[PDB]
């Protein structure tokens, strides 16, 4: 029960992350902490309703990992040529 | 990435410096820069007599010391136009080729170690010690031996240098083969 | 419980604060490794052992290396590069963070139920029959995702 | 379940190891005189750095890493089958093979295209 | 352990402490012996003075190593510089206490393991990934970009082989049906030493635990004679000893796992007696690697990459499918014997003519 | 803490260091090739911890300056010395290094003592391998504190506080 | 199966693509989709499970659409790597899968399967198109965390991980709210809309086609299985329909204008969700897909890059048929009767009024009159003085498509009672 509250806190923290950072890769890093917040929650309930929440969690891991790989990959290919990773120095598309 | 493969280190050879123009995976250029042992023979020898010069010729190369000595000797002998008795030229080829073997042995010894792993060094060296010991007998010393004195060598071959030479001539064929 | 419990959850949260506050990518990422250990421990404690070990192996052993390689690859000496009109927005950001916990907190005092089932310790024996049982479809979905990821990833990076 | 007895015990092992580690490091750290220099301080031989602080490195390292993550997820899943494998029958084997061929298809693509750039 | 005894926590600590200091002193006198067994191979005598037979030469070495100036260079990450050796040694140390050496009830009222889990192999696998943390951090830590580039070379390589280890342990795991070291040992007692039913898994494992810094990659690198190996090269006093150390404790750990898994723990059809037969199996593989170490060259990191990544893993999963099929249709174990026997024959005629 | 105190302890530490001397070679010319000789095979050397092939200054500590040493090379060698941890000794092998040998010129740097303090000299061009063994025995017994010379004076074991590094 | 064709072709083609020339892979992939389409028609109305995969009334209709969009976009582009088809293929599968499930984990896995290749497809390496890509990925990845967090609290409130099981007090209320967020973002219901203006501008035109048809279809498909609270819906719609239509007046770059439009249409469609329907959205999206598909084909025929508003003008001179097509399209999205766009609106509105939510429905309608500013802003601009700008006319290939779409469009305008009968929700 403690754990399920804790999970929401780690989610909250990640959000504070996602909004503050000025380096793009660390944004993405923050996202990962939120994702593990999720898996904790899911797992906590897995103790309540017995054993499917495990298999659930594993599937989440794989998806998360997939989105890491592609995402950092993208970050790499965009800013290998750019010499600063400043996120708010990308601004021409705007209303 | 122009990389500075520095004086000797960290690839532990000579004292050459090489500026490696590198893309990252693809070697593009090496700019070699030399000048780390310019101790000027070309100058120094202008201030020492001809007998003395025979002692500055094996101090340049050293893996093959005697070849400089031999090369220099000839150049003078030729110049003032006086023969070399026949036995002299015989001794001189026996030593010259003996020093050549000495050089190749050190070359293959270092190379193999250089990239590659440890062992083949020691065998290539082992044989090299024997050659140096043979040399030791006849000229009184190891590499950097001075034995030419214009017109021939400066002492006879000792009694003992021929027996010991025979020993080493038996072994070498089998021995070379193990490097192959 | 709450003697030991406190320790683990304090550590976890504290570590959490660090990874979103600190300066410099390496110290940051590294904190997240301490995080995933704690979390792994907490898994083990909650009768999910298998999942625990996978937490270490994948998420903390595979993933973060990839992170580290990116932040080494392209350097990162500031977690706060440039200065730009975003400065006041630090307090509204910190506000909203509280909010998103607040509403979720509210919800969780809204269904409170028993924690009381068995799980077999979560050992991969007892997960097996389910996984390739009726979850076999979900699995093959996973498998497709990975393949797509590889191919996508290549197409972004190498020209080709 | 499985006994908790040894997991606590694991932590014990770690606690021992870390202690002996750190102890050694403090022994090492305190003894041996001090005297800074002008080129001990400024890094290695030829240039400021002996890579002279070049910018950016091949994407190779990214590729190798990326490969490793996805495929480590592969390994993760094949363990549940690996332990209890006789329980699942022929239908089991067909499932596993199916999954594997998908990830191997990945493999052959990124292989023919290049681990090298 | 659902059927085996457990230890008293104080006694865990004692056995643990013993296994640490045991592995230090182990490493010490082994290094001396490694020098010397090389020496003889390269027609020489190693340490021979520092009497009574060399036996104090390691003492001298250790004492030398400390009492030297440790200095952190300008341009280095303060925190990491200190941490980085610790990390590398911790993750080497762990998982020697996992593997049993004797049978139960024979450590004088106690058990011959530190832990024994209920998920053995995963823990093992896990520690092998975490050493590589130590490595690349050191790279950055040193703050010379030369070291960094080296350390990435290293890490990249290590991690490539890391994947093969996963598929390597699957072959005996099927057969034993549990994944705890003890069960693997007892399994072998009856049915046969596991290198028999899974010759290709012996192979792929052997050379894959080999590939951890242990020469024959070696554009690992070690600094000398190349675009340098990182990590070290900017570390001086105590810290340096630790890296070097770690690499050897790993070496010996690997020399133990290959017996534990594949040729029986201490099971024999000649005599089981607790410690001894294990120490001898260790002894063999230890000695085997040093002969390898001497007599062949080094690989490029190009080649090394082709080899594990491109070659080994297709053999590793290929073997997995075969063995999974065989077990799935629930067939006789004779059918693995024939194939094993055939693979050994394939690889024999191909090398030896 | 700094350094060492107590009669007992120092005698211990002094044995430990002294019998373990670890060479970082600084090959430079013909002198070098004979120094390699001293390792292999028939000749001894591997009996004082020098067996392993060490060749970063960081990982070792007695610098064997073996060969002629050009004007251009002085700052390089200088810097190499500076980058050694604190108890660091220089055997100076060979005449070109020791005094300048037979080269007395604009080019060559005469008497190695310019670029560092020497400790033990071993004369010859080259001195044959066995002489180098003798040199390291000298340096061994020097560091033990039994460093007296004809003038009755002892040299302090480490001389490298004799000169400065900066 | 349908799944069978996609999966098989995709995997096989993966390795295959090395041998074949890039035109040949365009040929291959076209065939593949079309076969997938074939298999769809001939198995219509037989609901078939085989796992969590479950083909039903919803699935059939929306994956018809998803496949449609995918056929078109693959048509137009000439590549330099076989991969810029391969990734699209994948993406189509991902959207197929998204519709044909009801189990939350499949839904997650599907969400990455459809979203991932989209990020990469945002790159023809045009500098804008990297800025675009990034925004989308980070915002997407944020939503990934949200939708995943949503699922985790859902499992808490109910034993099922499938959608369906009673529903509870607060927690169930909570969980359902965070799920609408994820899904919301993919369909661009405000106030998650933020990426839709930048990405539509930044990405290369044919790609944008694909997003503006397929992702909207797919997104709605899965959305429909969510039993969304009537309050949530009301919020979303208001924000979508107001911000969408008003802001769109300010814009003057063609694609970005259409982006804002594509917020508004999502807003109207989300009305249908009240009582839930699959006939209403079936029809609606049919008219929307055709119209946008037509329209963006035309924009491509203008130029590959950012199309200034003026560039449209003179389209009738350049070719008559094509010029008229685009007109019909623009009127259709405004919904001027008797065009099919009107019926699409009407059916959706009818479900709102049954549900009794009055206010929303009024607001929607008022601002739907606003929409006529910019729609005519395009549609009439067509006829004026011809511009001197880049253009090309394309093959008979494209002519047939565009003009097919425009006839097909107004055909359903007069006879909606053809399709509507058999867009059954049960078979
Ligand atoms: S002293 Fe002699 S052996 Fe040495 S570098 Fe000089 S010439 Fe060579």
């Amino acid at each position: 029960m403690s754990y399920l509250l804790t999970s929401a806190l780690l989610f909250a923290l990640g959000v504070y992350g996602v909004l503050t950072r000025r380096t793009a890769i660390l944004v993405f890093l923050s996202i990962e902490l939120m994702l593990n917040a999720a898996n904790l929650s899911l797992v906590g309930f897995a103790r309540a309703y017995g054993l499917d929440g495990q298999v659930a969690a594993l599937m989440v891991i794989a998806v998360a990992a997939a989105e890491v790989a592609v995402g950092l990959g993208l970050i790499v290919a965009i800013f290998r040529h750019r010499e600063s990773t400043a996120v708010d120095d990308l601004s021409e598309l705007r209303g | 990435m122009t990389l500075n493969v520095g004086p000797q280190h960290p690839s532990t050879h000579g004292v050459l410096r090489l500026m490696v123009t590198l893309s990252g995976e693809e070697v593009l250029e090496v700019v070699p820069h030399i000048g780390y042992l310019h101790t000027g023979f070309e100058k120094t020898m202008e201030h020492r007599t001809y007998l003395q010069n025979i002692t500055y010729t094996p101090r340049m190369d050293y893996l093959h010391s005697f070849a400089h000595d031999l090369a220099y000797a000839l150049a003078v002998e030729k110049l003032l136009g006086a023969v070399v008795p026949p036995r002299a030229e015989t001794i001189r080829v026996i030593l010259n080729e003996l020093s050549r073997l000495a050089s190749h042995l050190v070359f293959l010894g270092t190379g193999l170690l250089d990239l590659g792993a440890l062992t083949p060094f020691f065998y290539a060296f082992r044989e090299r010690e024997t050659i140096l010991d043979l040399f030791e007998w006849v000229t009184g010393q190891r590499f950097h031996h001075n034995y030419i004195r214009i017109g021939g060598v400066k002492e006879d071959l000792p009694e003992e240098f021929v027996p010991e030479l025979k020993k080493l001539l038996e072994v070498l064929p089998h021995r070379i083969d193990e490097y192959e | 419980m709450s003697l030991l419990e406190g320790l683990a959850l304090f550590l976890l949260l504290l570590s959490g604060v660090l990874v979103v506050t600190l300066r410099n990518a390496i110290h940051a990422a590294l904190a997240l490794i301490l995080n995933f250990l704690v979390l792994a421990g907490v898994y083990v404690a909650l009768d999910a052992r298998f999942l625990g070990f996978i937490q270490v192996i994948v998420y903390a052993g595979a993933i973060v290396v990839l992170f580290l390689f990116v932040i080494m690859l392209l350097f990162a000496a500031q977690g706060e590069i440039g200065f730009d009109p975003l400065v006041r927005s630090r307090p509204l950001a910190a506000l909203l963070a509280l909010g998103v916990a607040g509403i979720l907190a509210a919800g969780l005092w809204g269904l409170d139920l028993a924690f009381t089932q068995d799980l077999k310790g979560g050992l991969p024996q007892a997960l097996g029959p389910l996984l390739y049982g009726d979850w076999l479809f979900v699995l093959l979905a996973v498998g497709f995702l990975l393949m797509a990821a590889t191919v996508v990833a290549v197409a972004l990076v190498e020209p080709g | 379940m499985a006994p908790i007895q040894e997991y606590v015990g694991t932590l014990i092992y770690v606690g021992v190891a870390l202690f002996i580690g750190v102890a050694a490091l403090l022994v090492g750290a305190l003894l041996g005189p001090k005297k800074p220099g002008r080129a001990k301080l400024m890094p290695y031989e030829s240039g400021n750095d002996p890579a002279g602080e070049v910018k950016r490195f091949p994407v190779h390292f990214y590729v190798v890493a990326m490969l490793f993550i996805l495929f480590d997820v592969e390994v993760a899943f094949l363990w549940p089958y690996a332990v209890s494998a006789g329980g699942l029958g022929l239908y089991g084997f067909l499932g596993v093979l199916a999954f594997t061929l998908l990830l191997f298809v990945g493999f052959l693509y990124e292989w023919w295209k290049g681990v090298m750039r | 352990t659902w059927s085996y005894p457990v230890d008293p926590y104080w006694m865990v600590a004692l056995k643990a402490l013993l296994v640490v200091v045991g592995l230090l002193t182990a490493f010490a006198f082994m290094t001396l012996i490694e020098r010397r067994l090389l020496a003889r191979f390269q027609v020489r005598m190693g340490p021979n003075r520092v009497g009574p037979f060399g036996l104090l030469q390691p003492l001298a070495d250790a004492i030398k190593s400390i009492f030297k100036e440790d200095i952190v260079v300008a341009q280095a990450d303060r925190f990491l510089f200190v941490l980085a050796p610790l990390i590398s040694v911790v993750f080497a140390l762990l998982a020697f206490g996992l593997i049993p050496f004797g049978p139960p009830g024979s450590f004088f009222g106690y058990q011959p393991w530190v832990i024994n889990l209920d998920l053995g192999i995963l823990y093992l696998f896990a520690v092998s990934e975490l050493a590589v943390y130590g490595i690349f951090l050191s790279g950055w830590a040193s703050g010379s970009k030369y070291s960094l580039l080296g350390s990435l070379r290293s890490s990249a390589s290590l991690i490539s082989y890391e994947l093969g280890l996963g598929l390597a342990l699957l072959a005996p795991v099927l057969l034993v049906g549990s994944l705890n070291l003890n069960d693997i040992v007892n399994w072998q007692k009856e049915h046969g030493w596991l290198f028999l039913y899974a010759f290709p898994a012996f192979l792929v494992y052997l050379i894959a635990s080999m590939a951890e810094a242990a020469r024959t990659p070696f554009d690992l690198p070690e600094a000398e004679q190349e675009l340098v190996g990182g990590y070290h090269t900017e570390y001086s006093s105590i810290k340096w000893a630790l890296f070097q150390m770690a690499e050897y404790i790993h070496f010996i750990t690997a020399s133990a796992l290959i017996p534990t898994l594949f040729l029986g723990g201490w099971t024999m059809p000649v005599l089981e007696v607790p410690y001894l037969w294990m120490f001898l199996k260790i002894a063999f593989f230890l000695f085997f690697f040093i002969w390898i170490r001497a007599t062949w060259f080094r690989l490029r990191y190009d080649q090394l990459l082709r080899f594990g990544w491109g070659f080994l893993f297709p053999l590793a999963l290929l073997w997995f499918l075969v063995t999974a099929l065989v077990v799935a249709l629930d067939l006789p174990r004779t059918y693995l014997l024939y194939l094993s026997a055939l693979s050994f024959l394939v690889l024999l005629g191909a090398v030896l003519y | 803490r700094e350094g060492i105190l107590f009669t007992t302890l120092e005698k211990l530490v002094a044995w430990g260091r002294s019998n373990s001397l670890w060479p970082a070679t600084f090959g430079l010319a013909c002198c070098a090739i004979e120094m390699m000789a001293s390792t292999d095979a028939r000749n001894d050397l591997a009996r004082f911890g020098s067996e392993v092939f060490r060749a970063s200054p960081r990982q070792a500590d007695v610098m064997i300056v073996a060969g002629r040493l050009s004007k251009k090379m002085a700052p390089v060698m200088r810097r190499v010395w500076e980058q050694m941890p604190d108890p660091k000794w220089v055997i100076s092998m060979g005449a070109c290094a020791s005094s300048g040998g037979m080269f007395n010129n604009y080019a060559i740097v005469q008497n190695v003592d310019s670029v560092v303090p020497v400790d033990v000299y071993v004369p010859g061009c080259p001195p044959r391998p066995e002489a180098l063994i003798y040199a390291v025995m000298q340096l061994q017994k020097k560091v033990r504190g039994q460093a007296y010379n004809e003038r009755g004076e002892r040299l302090p074991p480490v001389a490298a506080w004799k000169r400065t590094r900066g | 199966m349908t799944l069978a064709i996609l999966a098989v072709f995709s995997v096989a083609l993966t390795l295959l693509g090395f041998v074949l020339p890039p035109q040949g892979v365009k040929r291959a992939t076209l065939l593949g989709l079309a076969l997938a389409l074939a298999s769809l028609l001939l198995t219509w109305g037989k609901p078939f499970a085989f796992g969590p995969y479950a083909v039903d009334g919803v699935s059939q209709v929306f994956t018809l659409l998803a496949l449609l969009g995918a056929l078109w976009t693959v048509g137009l582009v000439r590549s330099g790597r076989f991969e810029f088809y391969l990734l699209v293929l994948y993406a189509a599968l991902g959207m197929h899968l998204l519709a044909s499930t009801r189990h939350l984990l499949l839904m997650l896995v599907a969400l990455e399967a459809l979203s991932l290749p989209l990020y990469a497809l945002a790159t023809w390496r045009r500098g804008q198109g990297l800025e675009a890509a990034l925004k989308y990925f980070l915002l997407g990845a944020l939503a990934a965390a949200f939708f995943l967090y949503g699922a985790a609290l859902f499992y808490g409130a109910t034993g099922s991980l499938v959608l369906g099981a009673p529903g509870e007090g607060p927690l169930y209320a909570l969980a359902l709210g965070l799920l609408l967020v994820g899904l919301g973002f993919k369909a661009a219901l405000a106030p998650f809309h933020f990426w839709t203006p930048d990405v539509y501008q930044g990405s290369p035109t044919p790609v944008v086609l694909f997003m503006a048809t397929s992702v909207k279809a797919a997104a709605f498909a899965a959305l429909l299985r969510v039993a969304a609270p009537p309050e949530a819906l009301a919020l979303l719609v208001a924000l979508s329909v107001v911000v969408g239509n008003l802001a769109a007046l300010a814009q003057k770059e063609a694609k970005r204008l259409l982006a804002y439009s594509s917020i508004a249409h999502a807003g109207y469609m989300a009305l249908a969700l009240y009582t839930g329907n699959a006939q209403a959205l079936g029809f609606y999206l049919l008219t929307y897909v055709l119209a946008t598909g037509l329209a963006f084909a035309v924009l491509s025929q203008i130029s590959p890059d950012r199309v200034p508003l003026e560039a449209l003008r003179g389209l009738y001179r350049k070719d008559p048929l094509l010029g008229l097509a685009f007109l019909v399209a623009m009127l259709s999205l405004l919904g001027l009767p008797p065009l099919a766009g009107f019926w699409g609106k009407y059916l959706a509105f009818a479900e709102a009024a049954r549900a009794g939510a009055w206010g929303v429905l009024v607001l929607a309608l008022v601002t739907s009159a606003v929409s006529a500013y910019y729609y005519l802003g395009l549609g009439l601009a067509v006829f004026a003085r011809p511009e001197e700008t880049p253009f090309r006319p394309g093959p008979p290939w494209a002519r047939a498509a565009v003009v097919a779409a425009g006839v097909l469009l107004l055909a359903l305008g007069l006879l909606p009672g053809l399709v509507l009968p058999a867009l059954a929700a049960g078979g």
